[PDB]
């Protein structure tokens, strides 16, 4: 019945209708006298009249903020106090009042309810308060009051490993003294989880302390006789080594080697810790043999043996291991792990050695990538070529390495050229034909379009990717990165349905944590989460999670879509963030699955300019996005104005340049005039944008340029606080040429192409094509592809 | 060299260099989360300490299982098991399988047997399944049936494109109850397998 009511009184107040709201809560309020949710829904309805009309402080900061005297016990009061304080942005106020009601009215079903709130919030410190509460009312509850002890630990945990920052140097020490005595006054433990909270409330919470090393080693060393813990490993290998104990560093390894754990963590540890115990080499290398068989850490184990006994790696290790291993992927790695050591000569003597029908198409790959033999992968590519054919169609050829060499080494130029990009696109797409499956060579073909901006045949490889769930956060940037600017086509299944079926991870997945959350700790999976407590926290700050939703922004703003809904979640996503207390961005974006050296291969390489996204310019494009939803009013708002301190106290128009394009640059200084100076230089600032050059040249800048261009003009045109006749008459003069030039910078990008491939045919990249054994593929299929893209945009 | 390390639900996001695989599910994202809140200490993964984590991502594959049945059903099921494909074809296949077999075989779990499913037609798994001590239990037709192909409503038709085989290993504590070595002439529905 409470909460029949509820989105009764917010329909009518959601359609603006307060006029019966009054009186309905007035028949609830006669018949409810002492019902304070009804006084609570009074004022929200006011509020939502007019926040600017009724006193905050006087009507919530005295009987509800954080010195707020009337307390109640109400769950539903409570909840819709605290989700009000919430929508007003006071978080503490919000979970000020759950407190104050849990200390007026103590109940294990309101300390419950406290503690799930709380953790929606995710006040890590405030679930410790929360907990604790529950232990004492444990008797009328559903679980042993031992295992709130441990949720104190747990939320302590929280707060040291993520809000370090909310806790002062006095309170660290006797929240870290509180977390170990809890958990001490339950020995024994009943089960392995409740072992490792304890010793993961010792490791962080007393790092660098001897005692704590010793017990931790003691317990987890005896529950190793019964049971087999990987945690428990974890805690044993770190504290033993911290210890410098080599006889119980050799014992750990020794028992749980025998154990059946293949693991070469404990053989580096076993080998380490016999060294200084002045253990034979040949004793070490049969116990290790005896016990795990032949495998590849044990081959790799006498190589390590190498080392460490004599500064290098013997021949007679490494062709043992090369014995099985010569033609094997891992080959790559793990020699290139220990390439300090070992003699190339000696290496490249024994891979001479073996039979050229051993000599297979993976041993000239680990051939090619030890640098042993010079790069000849156009060659070998074609010797390997008829492995093609003969292979698994799920199967991943590994051709590609030789491929991908190639495409790399053009790709390492700072400027690719229209044929350069054009060359490595002919020859992965055969590759491709060949090997449907190798995202390797795939990815690539992916890359080479978006630079290009040929979304139509990029987005027909996506859904061969069949990306989903957690890949939608980690891959998606290759493609939905700046939308709004690339490929604006509503009607497409690109964002009909390939974008909408990934937004299902942010709009439905991550609401739907808190649920899975709470059976966690209920289920006593303490372990799992504190791993997955940053589970969360990454992905609201994902930055493919806020791209996508401001990017949208400008979609609908771009197609004219609404924006009340969308803003509104924006500002929920914001306030998700904001009560968080620290507001920053999670780059998730996967950058090694392309090249091992991306990272320095991202700011060189003008193939992945599209896709250069710091948080910085990130966090710009959110404060453009909030200033217009607040031009319409004409109104400066403190949570902009606080957010733009935050940017550096630097000069803004260099801000800008270091993490957003040049047009963006420009629309972004547009906004900030009408916006803070009244507007009174959009005549100089709209003439510099439209001065901006679009040249058949500037590839994915193409569309950009001029889609930012006719995002920011729509923008204005719609703004009804433009007042000035003379501003009123360029801003639609400019849309003119916009409109006339959407042909033109079209047909000279299309004219532009054609060029390139008979640039490919000629000279060096017709020479090696020759070589490629690989014929250029056709223009027009292409060409109907840009065209395509210009079909779009005149709709516009 | 590979390493056996805890898989944490942060490391979805470092499993792109295995995820990418044709034959290696995503599952949804609630998924993950239910394996490692009820089972957690079999959630693990294979890492490599020889890839930096800081340039590319260092784990070669993942294992989920469960604990099912009572009394002589008390089994761990392997649900599904991946190796990245630059770790294929050195028997880093066949190091989980036996991981799942120290760890589950000792307390707290001392499963009776291990069990999976694969599809018929899978020869490659099946040598390797048959290789490490695994014995074909029953043919579980039309396990693998969509809401288009409905319920299978005979067992005389069999297809190996459809059907997936109930694949097991018998443990010490079990003195092969659980297998025999006709498992492939019996066949049964879907719902048949409860536990």
């Amino acid at each position: 019945m409470s909460d029949k009511i509820q989105e009764e009184i917010l329909g009518l107040v959601s359609r603006s209708n307060f006029k019966q709201c009054y009186a309905k809560l007035g028949q609830l309020q006669k018949q409810f006298p002492n019902a304070l949710y009804f006084k609570i829904l009074e004022t929200y309805v006011k509020f939502k009249q007019s926040p600017g009309k009724f006193d905050y402080n006087k009507l919530l900061e005295e009987p509800y903020g954080l010195k707020g005297t009337t307390i109640t016990g109400d769950t539903r009061s409570l909840e819709f106090l605290h989700n009000f304080f919430v929508e007003l942005g006071k978080y503490d106020e919000a979970l000020h009042v759950y407190e104050r009601g849990n200390f007026k009215f103590p109940s294990y079903e309101l300390s419950y309810h406290w503690f799930m709130k709380a953790l929606e919030d995710s006040n890590y410190n405030q679930m410790s308060k929360a907990s604790l509460q529950l232990a004492k009312y444990s008797d009328s509850g559903n679980l042993p009051k031992r295992a709130y002890y441990f949720w104190n630990a747990i939320s302590i945990l929280a707060v040291s490993r993520f809000q370090e920052n909310t806790l002062s140097d006095p309170k660290k020490i006797l929240l870290s003294r509180l977390a170990r005595q809890s958990l001490l006054d339950l020995k024994p433990f009943q089960n392995v989880q409740e072992i490792i909270v304890y010793c993961l409330v010792l490791d962080e919470l007393f790092p660098q302390s001897r005692e704590i090393s010793e017990e931790i080693v003691a317990i987890t060393f005896a529950n190793f006789d019964t049971s087999v813990n990987l945690y428990l490993k974890n805690f044993i290998l770190k504290h033993t080594k911290l210890l410098n104990s080599p006889q119980k560093l050799f014992e750990v390894c020794s028992k749980l080697i025998e154990k059946g754990l293949d693991d070469y963590e404990l053989i580096t540890n076993l080998i380490d810790a016999a060294y200084k115990l002045s253990k034979s080499k040949d004793e070490v290398k049969q116990w290790i043999d005896e016990n795990l068989g032949d495998s590849r850490n044990t081959r790799l184990a006498r190589l390590k043996l190498d080392i460490m006994y004599t500064d290098s790696v013997s021949e007679s290790s490494l062709s043992y291991y090369l014995s099985k291993y010569h033609n094997k992927p891992c080959c790559s790695i793990d020699l290139n792990h220990y390439s300090g050591h070992i003699n190339i000569d000696m290496l490249k003597s024994i891979m001479s050695k073996y039979d050229p029908e051993d000599k297979d198409l993976i041993h000239h790959c680990n051939i090619l990538e030890l640098g042993l033999i010079g790069s000849d992968s156009i060659n070998n590519y074609n010797k390997f070529k008829g492995t093609l054919e003969k292979k698994s169609v799920t199967d991943y050829s590994s051709c590609s390495t030789f491929l991908l060499e190639i495409v790399k080494d053009k790709c390492k130029k700072t400027n690719p050229e229209l044929k350069d990009v054009l060359l490595c696109i002919t020859i992965l797409e055969n590759y491709q034909a060949k090997d449907p499956h190798n995202f390797d060579t795939m990815c690539w073909l992916i890359v080479l379009y978006m630079y290009l901006g040929l979304v139509p045949d990029a987005y027909f490889h996506f859904i061969n990717l069949k990306i989903k769930n957690v890949q939608t956060d980690s891959l998606d940037y290759m493609i939905f990165s700046r939308f709004s600017t690339l490929f604006p086509n509503k009607q497409s299944d690109f964002y009909s349905k390939t974008f909408h079926e990934h937004n299902n991870l942010y709009d439905t997945s991550l609401a739907n944590l808190p649920r899975y959350i709470q059976v966690a700790f209920e289920r006593n999976s303490y372990s799992k989460i504190l791993g997955m407590l940053e589970m969360r926290d990454k992905l609201m700050k994902s930055y493919t999670r806020w791209t996508k939703t401001l990017e949208n922004l400008q979609f609908s703003r771009l197609c004219n879509d609404k924006r009340g809904h969308l803003l509104q979640k924006l500002h929920e996503d914001w306030r998700s963030l904001e009560m968080t207390q620290s507001v920053s961005f999670s780059d998730n974006r996967d950058f090694s699955i392309l090249d091992e050296n991306f990272a320095q291969f991202l700011n060189r390489g003008k193939i992945l300019e599209y896709a250069n996204l710091n948080e910085e310019s990130i966090f710009l494009t959110l404060i453009r996005e909030l200033i217009i939803e607040a031009l319409p009013n004409g109104e400066k708002t403190e949570q902009i104005s606080a957010l733009l301190k935050k940017l550096p106290s630097i000069n803004l128009e260099e801000l800008l340049n270091n993490n957003l394009t040049e047009v963006e640059s420009a629309s972004f200084l547009i906004f900030f005039e009408i916006y803070e100076n009244n507007g009174k230089n959009l005549h100089d600032l709209i003439s510099r944008l439209m001065k901006v050059p679009i040249n058949a040249k500037q590839n994915w800048m193409v569309s950009h340029t001029y889609l930012t261009k006719m995002a920011t003009l729509k923008t204005l045109d719609s703004l009804k606080r433009i007042k000035d006749k003379e501003i009123q008459k360029l801003i639609k003069n400019s849309l003119k040429e916009l409109r006339s030039c959407c042909d033109d910078v079209f047909k000279g990008y299309s004219k532009a192409l054609v060029q390139a491939y008979e640039e490919l045919k000629k000279d060096e990249c017709g020479n090696l094509l020759k070589e490629l054994d690989v014929k250029a593929e056709n223009v027009k299929n292409i060409k109907n592809s840009l065209l395509g893209i210009q079909k779009s945009v005149r709709n516009l | 060299m590979t390493t056996i390390q805890p898989f944490e639900p942060v490391d979805l996001f470092k499993t792109n260099n295995v995820n990418l695989d044709i034959l290696t599910e995503n599952f949804p994202l609630e998924f993950y989360f239910e394996y490692m809140i009820i089972w957690p200490d079999l959630f693990f993964k294979s890492s490599e300490m020889t890839v930096d984590p800081t340039f590319k991502h260092n784990i070669s594959g993942y294992m989920m299982a469960k604990t099912e049945g009572k009394t002589t059903e008390w089994h761990t099921h392997i649900t599904a098991v991946t190796v990245a494909p630059r770790f294929r074809r050195i028997s880093l296949a066949s190091k989980l399988c036996n991981t799942l077999e120290t760890m589950t075989d000792v307390m707290p779990h001392e499963v009776n047997f291990i069990d999976l499913f694969v599809k018929c037609n899978n020869q490659l798994a099946i040598k390797l399944y048959e290789k490490l001590g695994y014995s074909v239990y029953r043919r579980v037709v039309g396990y693998y049936n969509s809401a288009e192909d409905g319920y299978p409503d005979t067992l005389k038709k069999v297809d190996d494109n459809k059907d997936a085989f109930d694949m097991r290993k018998a443990m010490a504590r079990d003195r092969n109850r659980s297998v025999r070595p006709d498992g492939r002439s019996h066949k049964c529905y879907p719902h048949d397998v409860r536990f």
